[PDB]
């Protein structure tokens, strides 16, 4: 079980779109890249919206994970705004090796320099509780079911149904690929079913 | 002992990695699109002796008995 | 509408091709390994995409669950 | 001629993306994640694999280095 | 150096026999519908095709001529 | 729905192999060769011991019967022991022509002439009830189970079910393949365990 930080604009994507991967074991939004603690969504700083990523390195790799990270934007622009920008937050020499060298790579690739920015984490500080799993929270009937179910919001955002959840409310999940993952909960069956009945819903 | 023997296609050998590594089975991972070796020892094996059924134009491989029901 | 990729192995073709013919169902049958272009049709779909699991020395096809539990 | 099937949440994808263009070859991409023309017409082709590589009438199921060199 | 893997109840088995013997080349039969060895031999091998030609270390798997000519 | 009949010997042996086979809808022993009419088992005069084999053409071609036929037994002695006699019992040109070929292909590959002979067949006469399914009638338990399921001997031995029964107790069937035509025979679940406890007793 190994930790990636990526930033790649607004998070709500990327949260929708890396809870997704199987793999991926869970996910959290928030901020990191500034040089302030404890920073707001309207108090950022210089703080990047970033995603923290908890995936089981035998089933996906950090590579694996960096390609989908280009795959999901193209950064070839250079903005100066901090809070979307394009960054990738290394925990250890092999991280900052591995996308040095993927980012060489795709540059000399495209013919186009790449403006990611690797750099060393120093701290991930965890967004509002209004921004994690967000779709999933807005669609109110499934996300309070998933939340009795799993008894609590801090239960329910940190674990891999959740994210699974929130990546199939926002298209990015396969209904068969969301059974396969309810069926690794193993769910008491009956709660399976309330669960099934509202996801088919949609 | 366990062998996955896998592709680069992303659906399903991601699925059965993350089945066997949720119940804590270790295994060792052979992707016979990048192992050339890992794909011989898979043809060793009687993989082409495996049925496909092509049910106009869905695939169903092997005898799953209740997904050709199902079509 | 349906087809029936089989091969010159005795236990599964026709196991397969019971099956179908038992329920009435008519299906046309490409024996990929005496037709070329059926077996090139085949790889035409994602057949190599399929992942094979190895238990020690069992070979399971595709992501059988119940299969691979009791093993 | 070269089409590629791909998806947001698949490494191999965006290998064979990048394979194709640091080799210098035109293709067309077509995501079946955010284009569902794409998506159901793939998916009445029978495959179920992402990345598919249509080369004008051969398909390549996955990121298949040694056979995409082949073209 | 030649073995073949056949069983009584298999046309394929008989008729692959049939082509190594129209061709003059020695081999070793174990029968595993009356040869209990060969077959427990056969099955912790990871197979269960019938029939098997293991040309001293490759593996054909069934009645594929233009394979078993390659050698 | 096609028929062959052959002759390879004392029909037990035949019997259960062929009734082992996917494709093979069903299987009767009896006499064929002869000049006679109704022979017995004591009486056959110029008859053979042969089986007609009732076989599903969408599953197994006459030429694949015939390979197995001749994977069953090497005819290259000349005997006049009509009994026991290797024949082939064609009912149309179709099957002399696939069968002279084929005889003539074995003869070449192998250098030794074949002394099967290809006749057309006559009369088929059935033989003894206690030839027919002659191992599974022998195995009184499951027998006489089988033969209450489908309600009388005839019935029972014009099965696929029991030519598939009899060649399992004859060793020519793998345990699981009895499953899968015991699934296609559909039993109303309780017969079905009753027959599984009584196949796996052995």
């Amino acid at each position: 079980l190994s930790i990636a930080v990526f930033a790649l604009g607004c998070f709500w994507g990327p949260d929708a779109q890396f809870g997704s991967i199987k793999g991926v074991v869970s996910t959290r939004v928030g901020y990191a890249g500034g040089t302030t603690n404890n920073p707001s969504y309207y108090n950022l700083g210089d703080h990047s919206e970033s995603i923290e990523i908890q995936y089981d390195a035998n089933v996906i790799t950090y590579g694996e994970l960096l390609n989908i990270f280009w795959n999901l934007h193209n950064p070839v622009y250079e903005t100066t705004n901090r809070q979307y920008m394009s960054r990738i937050f290394y925990l250890d020499d092999g991280q900052k090796s591995e996308a040095l060298e993927m980012k060489r790579q795709i540059e000399a690739a495209n013919g186009e320099k790449i403006y990611t920015e690797i750099v060393p984490l120093e701290n991930f500080y965890l967004a509002e509780g209004y921004h994690q799993k967000y779709y999933l929270q807005n669609t109110t009937k499934l996300y309070q079911t998933l939340k009795a179910i799993y008894g609590g919001f801090g239960n329910l955002v940190r674990s891999t149904l959740a994210a699974r959840m929130n990546g199939y409310i926002a298209g990015n999940l396969s209904i068969a690929s969301l059974k396969e993952e309810m069926d690794l909960v193993e769910l008491p069956e009956d709660q399976y079913e309330k669960v099934l009945s509202i996801v088919e819903e949609i | 002992e366990v062998i996955v023997y896998t592709s680069n296609t992303c659906p399903h050998s991601f699925t059965v990695k993350e089945f066997l590594s949720e119940n804590n089975v270790e295994f060792t991972e052979k992707n016979i699109q990048t192992d050339a070796a890992a794909r011989k020892e898979l043809m060793k094996k009687g993989i082409m002796a495996v049925p496909v059924i092509q049910i106009d134009e869905e695939v169903v491989v092997g005898f799953d008995r209740d997904k050709i029901e199902e079509l």
